[PDB]
């Protein structure tokens, strides 16, 4: 768990307060896919 | 020519031009003699006329009359009747467009439209017809990306292909060739390459041995040695 | 068939011009938050350097880079990746990181040893913190980003609103923390593991100002790029129209000759 993970959990919590806005919840909500890649060969692609 | 092919039996040469000009006296002399006039307005008698006369040319055993025939396409349409049945009766042919002039190129040969039926792996060997079959492929393709080229960037192609682009732009500029009859018109002094030379230039080429020189080096130069000398010339 | 063909192929280029027009002016709307994105990002930024800058910033190792997955933004994805190639001549055997696709592509072209990490699902999206702390928690665990003893990032720097020039910028690691005299212009006790907080800290503020850097630039280059796309549409919307008219009227002509051919027997 790095300091900043840590920080971004607490700001996705942090809009759980009751008044949200579109940009915020685009901001608690992406998705992404991290490839690994060898010296080649690429370990099976692992949802961010 | 018959009285040098048959009598004196040596080997002639022939020239003729344009045989575009044969065909289209026959139709001159056509509508008048009274016929109901074929298709574009063309001769009945196109057929028959055109492969009497190119049954006259021949190598016989009696003696080989090399030939050459010039065909004025009217209007640069290969379409047209007349040109088309010329374009059956000759042995080799060598298409040379208007496009091709537009890009400067002298000699102004279309290279995809162009055959003989003496370019063969055995006629001319393995190596050569290699050494054309890349030739054939990279402009084809150049071709072939001609649209996407226009409507988007050449950044905007795949890199492989960016590479065959760049080879092929070269190739184009690379088959001009300076002709000493041309000298007054290029004001470059001609050059004539053998064809042990011109093998061995395009294929170096082919393996982008000297690409790494501009477009430019290759513009209306010589072979392969000659455009080594080109670049430092430029880069001068 | 001629007359067809032509038609057809006229049809096919004004659709194509449709398109080119239709993203332009799409482009410009969604360039609109980009930029907006971009400023915002780059005054957290500037806060970081402030530190950095003040401390004295003197510093295998990480390249990082970003580029979209997507392309068709023009040539932002490969003047960025020809800049890579430059660099990675300079450098012995540096572990790449790519985030999206495109620059991905053209790297592993260029050596596929040094690609590592790359990441996917990014570039359809406006960077958002969100992405910008999950790459970078990634980005320690799996790469073990200390092991570097510099790291540098590659984005695109929109230079001006017509223009991008690739860049690059070097994120400090803990090191550059630890030894430089960053005691003498600032305090802290040692309680704190100051330079393993603040270097994971800027590790994700620095990536994500590069992103929006690079998320302008894609978006700016793309709306150029196809406003210069229309132009060339354009044109052979022009040449071909001429094609159809000539062609239009040789029809005419051709079909009118039979005519007269039968008429006159």
């Amino acid at each position: 768990i790095s300091y900043a993970a840590y920080l971004n959990v607490a700001a996705q919590a942090i809009r759980s307060t009751e008044l949200q806005t579109a940009s915020v919840l685009n901001r608690s909500q992406t998705d992404a896919f991290y490839t690994q890649y060898k010296n080649a060969s690429e370990p099976t692609p692992i949802t961010k | 020519a018959e009285y040098f092919r048959d009598e004196e039996g040596q080997d002639v040469l022939l020239f003729i031009d344009n045989i575009f000009r044969f065909t289209q006296a026959g139709s001159e002399v056509s509508a008048l003699l009274g016929r109901i006039p074929s298709a574009v307005g063309y001769q009945p008698t196109l057929a028959t006329d055109m492969g009497l006369l190119q049954e006259r040319i021949t190598t016989t055993k009696k003696g080989s009359v090399t030939s050459v025939q010039a065909v004025y396409v009217p209007a640069d349409d290969l379409t047209d009747p007349a040109p088309a049945t010329t374009f059956a009766h000759l042995d080799a042919t060598t298409v040379l467009s208007r496009g091709i002039s537009e890009l400067g190129i002298y000699p102004a040969v279309d290279p995809l439209d162009s055959k003989s039926r003496l370019l063969d792996a055995a006629v001319v060997g393995q190596e050569h017809y290699d050494v054309a079959s890349k030739v054939q492929e990279t402009l084809q393709t150049y071709k072939s990306l001609q649209d996407i080229i226009a409507i988007l960037g050449m950044d905007e192609l795949s890199e492989q292909d960016k590479l065959t682009v760049e080879r092929a732009r070269k190739i184009q500029r690379f088959l001009s060739q300076p002709f000493a009859v041309a000298e007054v018109f290029t004001g470059i002094p001609g050059k004539l390459v053998r064809l042990k030379d011109t093998v061995a230039s395009f294929k170096a080429v082919l393996e982008g041995k000297y690409d790494n020189i501009p477009e430019h080096a290759f513009y209306m130069v010589g072979g392969i040695e000659d455009v080594v000398a080109k670049a430092e010339k430029l880069a001068a | 068939a001629t007359l067809k063909e032509v038609e057809m192929r006229l049809k096919s280029i004004k659709n194509i011009e449709k398109i080119t027009k239709t993203m332009k002016i799409v482009a410009s709307t969604r360039l609109s938050k980009a930029e907006k994105a971009k400023i915002s990002a780059k005054k957290m930024d500037e806060a970081e350097q402030l530190f950095y800058k003040n401390a004295e910033t003197k510093n295998k190792e990480l390249i990082v880079a970003i580029t979209s997955d997507k392309g068709l933004c023009g040539s932002i994805h490969s003047q960025l990746a020809k800049a890579v190639r430059r660099h990675l001549n300079d450098q012995p055997n540096a572990d790449i990181v790519t985030i999206g696709d495109k620059i991905k592509m053209q790297l592993l072209r260029t050596h596929p040893n040094n690609i590592k990490l790359s990441i996917n699902g990014i570039g359809k999206d406006a960077p958002t913190f969100q992405e910008s702390a999950l790459i970078a928690d990634k980005l320690l665990s799996v790469m073990k980003a200390g092991t570097y003893p510099k790291i540098s990032i590659f984005y695109n720097d929109p230079v001006s609103s017509l223009s991008f020039e690739p860049s690059e910028k070097p994120i400090f690691n803990a090191k550059t923390i630890e030894q430089s005299p960053s005691f003498g212009k600032f305090e802290i006790d040692t309680d704190a593991n100051v330079p393993r907080d603040l270097f994971e800290y800027t590790l994700a503020n620095q990536m994500l100002t590069a992103m929006a850097q690079g998320y302008a630039a894609e978006i700016s280059a793309r709306r150029n790029a196809m406003d210069n796309a229309s132009k060339n549409a354009g044109d052979m919307i022009n040449r071909y129209s001429i094609l159809y008219n000539r062609t239009r009227q040789a029809v005419i002509t051709n079909e009118l000759v039979d005519i007269i051919t039968g008429a006159s027997s």
